[PDB]
């Protein structure tokens, strides 16, 4: 099934490379949203608001 | 927490992210020919730093 896989066509390669542009695209709109600022901060233990 | 890797020495310190690996961990390819008097250029695993 393997080597009628492989002379019927060559669309898994289109197929992945479409699902890890989908799955880049995911991190980067998690950096997008949630990085934002790079400097991580501290909690403000003076809690006097 | 993604799973196991196997052939990068995982280092515990910080550096930025090179190759996304998952579950905030990152690899890269560093220099370690001037850290360890005469080593060899390798990948190293590690936590990335936000
Ligand atoms: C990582 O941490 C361990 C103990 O927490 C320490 O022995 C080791 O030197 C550190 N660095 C490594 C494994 O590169």
């Amino acid at each position: 099934c393997s080597n009628l896989l492989l002379q019927y066509g060559s669309f898994c390669t289109q197929l992945n490379r479409a699902l890890t542009g989908i799955a880049v695209e995911q991190d980067k709109n998690t950096q997008e949203v949630f990085a934002q600022v790079k400097q991580i901060y501290k909690t403000p233990q003076i809690k006097d608001f | 927490r993604a799973g196991c890797l196997i052939g990068a020495e995982h280092v515990n310190n910080s550096y930025e992210c090179d190759i996304p690996i998952g579950a905030g961990i990152c690899a890269s390819y560093q220099t370690q020919t001037n850290s360890r008097s005469v080593a060899s250029q390798s990948i190293i695993a590690y936590t990335m730093s936000l």
